[PDB]
């Protein structure tokens, strides 16, 4: 890759400058860099990880989706020909996002998660794993779907049992995958009532621990459990 | 619906 | 280059989708494959390379400003040696920089300007030349920044005696390269004094040419005004 | 001191 003759702390440090910049493309190619440099990523490290793809992803799923609606329309009874451009510009996009969701995969398979054996770090690859095969879900319509959906389903339900091992239910990452397992319950599975099943009762054991905290980690989690909320209120 | 938006930091 | 194979119109069709998307990268290829195509722009066309390039060029300056301050701050007495790393970032959204603004002087010389007979043409790609330019000067540095600063001067003087003697005060063309020229005055030319009053002479003129306009062009041409007002409000 | 924000449209 072209990060090869870049030092690792180099491209930590320049990942963070292309945070400060809002420099996300950048920022994701910096840390890609990084992860290929074979050694194990801390905390830190990790969050910076996954804060630049989730930008880059996140504006190229937008940008999908608008274009998604705008050929859903054209493709309307009533509505002018106007030709294969915008068909041809989505599957654009959607085939650059599905090249960035393969690169993250490809990283979480070699060879973040077969290293990765404390539970905050293997917790927080497997959700990202759910994550991505999540994202590919959102565009798949081919022979492959249910597979894509069941790989994210697996790499969800593999990070949910260890982190109902090994985390307290308050953790932020516990936290944070349960929201987004829900998300995919409702918006990929089809499974509301699992959906809401799931942000209930994440929300309510963690309440039940939140008397153990100090106040920057009670912060924390009551910042993602108001998330748990916001989504039961918006499906109930 | 919103996942994380884990966007920042 | 890589646009040769598709339409035009296809070109402007997917440039118009790319910023529904705000896929402004997207955009700005779209457009530079639409101009090298070789026929002259309509207004609507000229609008919309403009837009595009004026985003990509707007984030890198945003970034490179960004990163000249921490770079700045790590220079001054006091501050640990981080390294290399900041001024190499900055180096590198700067030289990315550089290579935009120097493909839209590219697509002005070869050949928009020389083709563009009307007012209404010539002024606008006159304008875009003393912009792209005023974003070189506001990163130069070397043996050629007084050089590139009179390339911007003389653009922009080219575009300002074209639309004084074809062009109605009012005319949001003519007050936008006002505008932009004033803004060249006080923040590259460091004439200050030039800026302001450049901005409140176009701003009466402008005043004294509204009761000629429709509604709808008086909505275009006071709110290019309350620009210029803004500016002088800051400046006095 | 801003210029023409030129961005949409
Ligand atoms: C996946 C994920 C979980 C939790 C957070 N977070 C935000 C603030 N503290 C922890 C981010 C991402
Ligand atoms: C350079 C420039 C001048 C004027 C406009 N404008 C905005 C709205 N109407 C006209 C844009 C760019
Ligand atoms: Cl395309
Ligand atoms: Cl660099």
């Amino acid at each position: 890759g072209a990060m090869g003759s870049m030092e690792r702390a180099s491209l930590i440090q320049k990942a963070k400058l292309a945070e400060q910049a809002e420099r996300y493309e950048d920022m994701a190619a910096f840390m890609k860099g990084a992860v290929e440099k074979g050694e194990e990523l801390s905390c830190e490290e990790r969050n910076l990880l996954s804060v630049a793809y989730k930008n880059v992803v996140g504006g190229q799923r937008a940008a999908w989706r608008v274009l998604s609606s705008i050929e859903q329309k054209s493709n309307e009874e009533g509505s002018e020909e106007k030709g294969p451009e915008v068909r041809e510009y989505r599957e654009k996009v959607e085939t650059e996002l599905q090249g960035v969701c393969d690169t993250v995969l490809g990283l979480l398979d070699s060879h973040l998660i077969k290293e990765a054996g404390d539970a905050e770090s293997r917790v927080f690859y497997l959700k990202m794993k759910g994550d991505y095969y999540r994202y590919l879900a959102e565009v798949a319509t081919g022979d492959d779907k249910k597979r894509i959906i069941d790989s994210a389903r697996s790499a969800y339900q593999e990070a949910m049992d260890i982190s109902k091992k090994e985390m307290p239910p308050t953790n932020p990452i516990r936290l944070g995958l349960a929201l987004n397992f829900s998300v995919f319950h409702y918006e990929i599975a089809n499974s509301p009532e699992e959906a809401i099943s799931l942000a209930k009762t994440t929300f309510d054991e963690a309440m039940a621990d939140l008397h153990t905290l100090s106040e920057d980690s009670y912060k924390d989690s009551t910042l993602i459990m108001q998330l748990l909320r916001d989504n039961l209120t918006l499906w109930t | 619906a919103g996942s994380i938006p884990g966007r920042r930091s």
